């Protein structure tokens, strides 16, 4: 019932900006706060950033913050990510996900995207 | 902290004694100083206290009357005097110091510092 | 920048009310009618001329119909 | 930033083995640690949360303990369709982090 | 009030613990329980203060505790100095009490 | 004992519901605006259906929630708040029953699927958790629980969970009533616990959850200090003009409300492209 | 008493406060009040008190003060601008200090940035001076972020401990807390100088008609005044008038 | 006007407008529109004794502040406690001078 | 300052060797210990260095693996033991005391205070 | 790095001046040179730090100098006591480097 899928993800070059997005269904998006991890072919996973279930907090990793926006339209159960000044080194898989969290979004239930990758070159 | 006390002293019954206390190491007028009586082969007898910066006293019921306080803060010495001497007044007299009764702490309920006592036979 | 004013007859006749966005340009905003006070939307502009209602500026003026 | 390792990067076993991971943190953070599974060309899996707490659907065979710095994860017997590669995750501060992950192969 | 102490005579060895302890006829505030070493042939000297609160310069091997009507003082392990008499005091109504000692 | 037992969820539309009194101060015959976390008029509220099959999930506590139902059947017993929901953390068990209502704050190591028997260890017990032990918490009350409307808001700040509630008659099947009725408070439990998740618990089912925002709204308080009506400022141009004026009433006419301002898309520094340092070490250790 | 770094902090509610047993104790050396007098503070009532408790050396005490910048001040423990409150402190020589050297009391010497008012920050993560990654190592440009004080008996005063309790009044709502003083009869139908839980002004007290609820302690005009006040011993609700 | 008197080194800071202590409040208090000037001097060589020098003196308790250039040298018996002292120094009951 | 070491050692190949190092006369843990080795007519080696009030070490590549170094502050002593002992590990080995890494003038580049060495024989 | 100092023996006078020289296969830091001075039986002391700057507790018949690759250390007069061996210290790469040493 419950689906997560990314679009947005192509080839750009160097210095240049991506917009992710992420649509939502089969759960009550909007009580949900969002994660977005990426995975690099041949590496582990790398945290990017957490947006609140209202989405006026947002959180993002030292490796993208300053570039990387994070969002969120509830009225589309649309998760959003706006990359700027794209790098080589930003080149992954980028997942939307709920993932399990007792102590800041209060997530029970662990969900995860397709995966759409984004190429910088 | 020192308290240096008098040497022993032999009395007669009827007669009076004085014991002499001088403090060393901290400010005299700060402190209570007791004065606590131990008979051959007993236990512990507080007397009273005197307060140097008042000469301001108080006593064991047991001594009212016969025991007297005093204090000069020129010397830093405590003195203690006890009349209508008795055989059964034969001990060891020692000084003590306590803190004040405004001490936040409760320092007033205990004895930090003795000092040797005096043994005076009657 | 610039003010926001609210367009409406009174809420014991209708609930609808139109915006104007003073001194700005329809197309900065996000029935759109760009006038000299500003872009004004949710208002249908027509050809018909009446007496004044409720005033924009420079000869246009909004009513309930 | 709270850095998480893991111990040993690969390993290999065969059905039936006992296999065991280990992950550390840098600093403490009490129980909050995640477990995840990943198998190649999908989404990691949740195992276990909250340190020792298994996920509705995981496997007996699976289990997990430890807190402030130090966990395990353990497969009591490994199956043919246990070959994936395995995470820890700290959820105790923002950022959130992963360990390297640890591989386990076929022996 | 009357301060009891027990047992009048200990006896053990070095390197042994030794408990003591105090009764009082009426309950006692903690902040006015102290306790007292006195070696032969010199003035006694004070241990513990406020039931528990070790006086300067008192080696970590004594403690004390209690509260209401019962204290006592724990020796952890006796060294050939610490066999001495022992007593506690007690301050209340203006006035200040000794038990009758124990030796160790 | 412990016993085993996903669905889409539904959506309601919650019209003017989840507005409570904000302070305890008496007002009468006058407009108040306030700021606080309030249920957004006309959102998406979350529509369960707990026994339908059993489906009653473990929901996000966020900063605040609004809760209702709609029964007859006294179904609904009590609610669990906390972060683990286990015995590793302290949890907030609020149950009612027949006679009275318990509140208990310990570490509960709950069931997979917890719930209160219908005929019964104790009655709090048995259905709910296995054990309980380090409490730190305990209250004791009156219950907190046609057809019977009961709405509930749930808060938890500065370590005070706060409830407020209402209880009210309702003629509907499939959705929540319309019109206005302010949530009034029920309890200020200062308890000191962190909550992020919680669930419901039902005795063996609809309910509805909906989430509060930081909002600014205009309240109407009658002659009897009584919050009879309210404007949410940031619904529509409509209620926001409302707002600024101070009425609930607007005259013919156009009005300035507000003003636009254009945000910056990004941040751009520019700097000297000088790469030598200044001497201050040359200063700070000097021989002399 | 705790580590300056990792204070202490304890809520006080539901009681009464005096605290000129406090104020008028000589063996504080430190009483310095914030937003309020000392002397003023038993005719007070407050929501909470919060008192906040850590061990520091003399010299550092000056930085337990609202506006203040140091090491104690910034990654230590931080106090608001606005801040309500009563700083005490006393040497505490006797207790702390130890031969050799007392090394459990310790404090924070670097952070990435400074503390927020009544913030604690109890992390041992080692801070990067430099631009290269420390992850997790100790060495060069790879700090440990605490120090001990190492407290001697023998040290000069700025270099002996000193306890220190701070306490914060939180004033919003009911109040939990408040001085000893005594309660009078009331009086009702003339014009009086009153005193509701801290409430304090003149006017005549009568009986009102004004449908308090049960959670309700008082009303408010536009002007910001109570006109009306529910007395907290009957739980009666009186009007208040100003006298003609 | 020139007063004068003795304080420890410490208690120099409380002679000033707007100060709080145990000498701003119960010993030498000064306006907070003063106008004048205070002068200080360490007088160890002419006022310290070996032994301890106990003819200077303050006080250490009072039921109420001093108001500016008040001068209080009473010797009454300072009550602590909700007891009358009666003159009598005790439990709750201080000399007020140390 | 003061440094004081423990007495000579005597070991066999194949054993291990704990030396001791008690420090007084400053504050313990505002410093680094470092380990210095003197072989019989030879130079001086570095060995490593602990930090007392993290317990963090660091260790010569020559003896990573072989050294381990600890620290007491209750009682300011610091302890460096070597394992796997061999011949050639006969040496004089001192104490000695350097700032720690974030010294704003570099004290940590050098050591102003050693100890007097302890002789182990092997 | 390698820390090569010269000569290996000195032979002078009491009353006369000496120089010794250390050399570096690399340079070095001003601020991360040492000197220490070893008498024979007893523990290095420091003599200079930061290549000029003197220890405390030394006579100011030491100087130090040097930049780069190439430092000195000078004796102005010598004591009967200045006849022990000398060594110079670099810090870098997280690590301490002793020369051979010289004797005078
Ligand atoms: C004196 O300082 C010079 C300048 O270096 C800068 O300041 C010093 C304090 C350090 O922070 C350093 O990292 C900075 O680049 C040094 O070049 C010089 O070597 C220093 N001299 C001595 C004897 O230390
Ligand atoms: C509620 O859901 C509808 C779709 O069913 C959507 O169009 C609307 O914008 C949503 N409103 C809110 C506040 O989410
Ligand atoms: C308001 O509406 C009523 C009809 O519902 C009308 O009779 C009345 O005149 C109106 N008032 C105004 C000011 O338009
Ligand atoms: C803004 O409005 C003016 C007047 O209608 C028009 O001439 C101009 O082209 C508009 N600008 C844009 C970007 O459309
Ligand atoms: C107004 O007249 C213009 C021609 O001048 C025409 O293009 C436009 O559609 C008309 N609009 C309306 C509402 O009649
Ligand atoms: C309701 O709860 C109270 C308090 O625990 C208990 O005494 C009472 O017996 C309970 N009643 C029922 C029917 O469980
Ligand atoms: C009981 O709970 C408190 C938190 O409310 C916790 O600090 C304490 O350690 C717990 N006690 C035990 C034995 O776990
Ligand atoms: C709140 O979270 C903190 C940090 O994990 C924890 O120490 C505390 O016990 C929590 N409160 C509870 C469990 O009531
Ligand atoms: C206020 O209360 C009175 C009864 O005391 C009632 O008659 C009146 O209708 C109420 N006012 C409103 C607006 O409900
Ligand atoms: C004390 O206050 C309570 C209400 O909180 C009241 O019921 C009781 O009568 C009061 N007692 C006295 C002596 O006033």
């Amino acid at each position: 019932e419950v689906q997560l899928v990314e679009s947005g993800g192509g080839v750009v070059q160097p210095g240049g900006s991506l917009r992710l997005s992420c649509a939502a269904s089969g759960f009550t998006f909007n009580s949900y706060g969002m994660h977005w991890v990426r995975q690099a072919p041949g590496k582990g996973l790398e945290w990017v950033a957490f947006i609140r279930y209202d989405g006026g907090n947002k959180y993002y990793a030292d490796s993208v913050k300053g570039r990387f926006t994070i969002s969120r339209d509830n009225s589309k159960n649309t998760l959003y990510l706006q990359m700027k000044s794209l790098r080589a080194e930003d080149t992954a898989v980028y997942y939307c996900a709920n993932l399990k969290d007792s102590r800041y979004s209060g997530s029970y239930y662990d969900y995860w995207g397709q995966g759409t990758l984004v190429t910088v070159s | 902290v020192q308290l240096v006390q008098s040497g022993a002293e032999v009395k007669k019954p009827g007669a009076s004694v004085k014991v002499s206390c001088k403090a060393s190491g901290y400010t005299f007028t700060g402190y209570y100083m007791h004065w606590v009586r131990q008979a051959p082969g007993q236990g512990l007898e507080w007397m009273g206290w005197i307060n140097p910066i008042s000469s301001g006293t108080s006593y064991a019921q047991t001594f009212q009357g016969r025991v007297t306080m005093t204090s000069d803060t020129s010397i830093t010495t405590a003195y203690m005097e006890l009349s209508r001497l008795r055989s059964d007044d034969t001990a060891v007299y020692y000084c003590a110091r306590a803190a004040p009764f405004y001490d936040f702490w409760s320092g007033y309920s205990y004895f930090d510092y003795w000092g040797q006592g005096t043994l005076v036979t009657v | 920048f610039g003010g926001v004013s609210v367009i409406t007859p009174g809420t014991n006749t209708s609930n609808q009310v139109a915006v104007l966005y003073q001194g700005v340009n329809c197309t900065e905003v996000p029935n759109v009618f760009q006038t000299r006070a500003g872009c004004l939307i949710g208002a249908e502009h027509v050809n018909n001329s009446y007496e004044c209602d409720i005033p924009i500026g420079a000869g246009i003026c909004a009513s309930y119909q | 930033v709270i850095w998480m390792t893991q111990s040993p990067s690969s390993l290999s076993a065969s059905v039936g083995d006992r296999v065991t991971i280990t992950c550390q943190a840098s600093q403490d953070i009490r129980f909050y640690l995640n477990w995840y599974q990943q198998k190649p060309g999908k989404a990691p899996k949740l195992l276990i949360s909250d340190a020792s707490n298994m996920e509705t659907g995981v496997p007996s065979r699976f289990s997990g303990s430890g807190s402030g710095t130090d966990f395990t994860f353990t497969i009591s017997s490994l199956q043919p369709e246990d070959i994936a590669t395995y995470y820890c995750q700290q959820y105790d501060n923002l950022p959130f982090t992963f360990g390297p992950g640890t591989k386990v192969d076929f022996k | 009030i009357v301060m009891m102490q027990s047992p009048g005579t200990l006896s053990l060895s070095p390197g042994e613990r030794a408990t003591l302890s105090c009764r009082a006829s009426q309950s006692v505030s903690s902040s006015y329980l102290a306790w007292y070493q006195q070696k032969p042939g010199q003035a006694p000297r004070l241990l513990i203060y406020g039931a528990s609160s070790r006086a300067t310069g008192i080696p970590d091997r004594f403690s004390g505790s209690g509260s209401g009507t019962d204290f006592t003082l724990t020796i952890s392990r006796l060294e050939p100095e610490d066999f001495a008499v022992y007593y506690c005091q007690q301050y209340g109504s203006s006035a200040w009490t000794f038990g009758q000692g124990t030796k160790v | 004992q412990c016993v085993n037992l996903q669905l889409p969820p539904a959506y309601t539309n919650s019209f003017t519901r989840g507005v409570y009194y904000p302070d305890k101060v008496f007002r009468s015959s006058v407009l108040h605006s306030t700021q606080d976390l309030f249920l957004p008029f006309f959102s998406n509220v979350t529509w369960f259906h707990a026994i339908h099959r059993f489906d009653n999930p473990v929901l996000p506590f966020n900063d605040g929630v609004y809760f209702a139902s709609t029964e007859k059947s006294n179904i609904i017993r009590g609610w669990i708040f906390g972060t683990t929901l286990d015995s590793k953390t302290q949890s907030l068990l609020i149950v009612n029953n027949a006679t009275n209502v318990v509140i208990k704050v310990c570490e509960f190591q709950f069931c997979n699927d917890p719930f209160l028997d219908v005929y019964y260890k104790s009655w709090m017990e048995s259905g709910v958790y296995s054990s309980a032990n380090n409490c730190t918490f305990e209250y004791v009350s009156q219950p907190f629980l046609f057809k019977n409307l009961r709405e509930f808001v749930f808060k938890n700040i500065d370590g005070y969970f706060k409830i407020y509630s209402k209880h009210t008659p309702i003629n509907l099947v499939r959705d929540l009533p319309q019109g206005f009725s302010a949530l009034e408070p029920l309890v200020d439990l200062p308890i000191g616990i962190n909550i992020t998740r919680f669930q419901t618990l039902l005795a063996l089912a609809a309910y509805y959850v909906g989430y509060l925002q930081p909002r600014t709204f205009l309240l109407k308080y009658n002659e009897n200090g009584t919050i009879t009506d309210a404007v949410d400022c940031a619904l529509d141009p409509l209620s926001e003009t409302k707002c600024t004026l101070k009425s609930f009433t607007v005259e013919k006419g156009i009005y300035q409300t507000s003003n636009f301002r254009v945000q910056p898309t990004e941040s751009i520094v520019r700097f000297p492209n000088i790469t030598n340092l200044c001497p201050f070490g040359e200063v700070f250790n000097a021989t002399r | 008493f705790a580590s300056v770094y990792a204070w202490n902090r304890k809520r006080i509610s539901n009681c009464v406060a005096d605290y000129s047993v406090l104020y008028n104790s000589a063996s504080f050396s430190t009483f310095k009040c914030y937003g309020v007098s000392p002397t003023k503070l038993n005719d007070l009532c407050f929501t909470n008190v919060y008192a906040d408790s850590f061990v520091i050396r003399g010299d550092e005490v000056r930085q337990i003060a609202p506006g203040q910048t140091g090491k104690i001040a910034d990654y230590n423990y931080k106090l608001p601008d606005d801040f309500t409150g009563c700083v005490i402190a006393w040497n505490s020589n006797n207790l702390d200090s130890k031969v050799g050297g007392n090394y459990n009391y310790r404090y924070r010497l670097f952070r990435k940035s400074n503390l927020k008012p009544f913030e604690r920050d109890i992390s041992t993560e080692i801070y990067q001076a430099g631009s290269k990654p420390c992850n997790g190592v100790e060495g060069f440009n790879c700090y440990f972020p605490l120090q001990s004080y190492g407290f001697q008996p023998t040290n000069g005063v700025g270099y002996q401990p000193y306890r220190v309790v701070v306490l914060s009044f939180e004033l919003l709502a009911p109040a939990t807390v408040c001085g000893p003083k005594k309660s009078t009869n009331l009086v009702k139908n003339k014009c009086v100088n009153f005193n509701f839980n801290g409430l304090t002004g003149t006017g005549v007290l009568t009986e009102s008609n004004k449908k308090f609820l049960p959670f309700q302690q008082f009303g408010r005009d536009i002007a910001d005044t109570t006109d009306a006040v529910r007395d907290p011993q009957t739980l009666e609700i009186l009007d208040i008038t100003p006298c003609s």
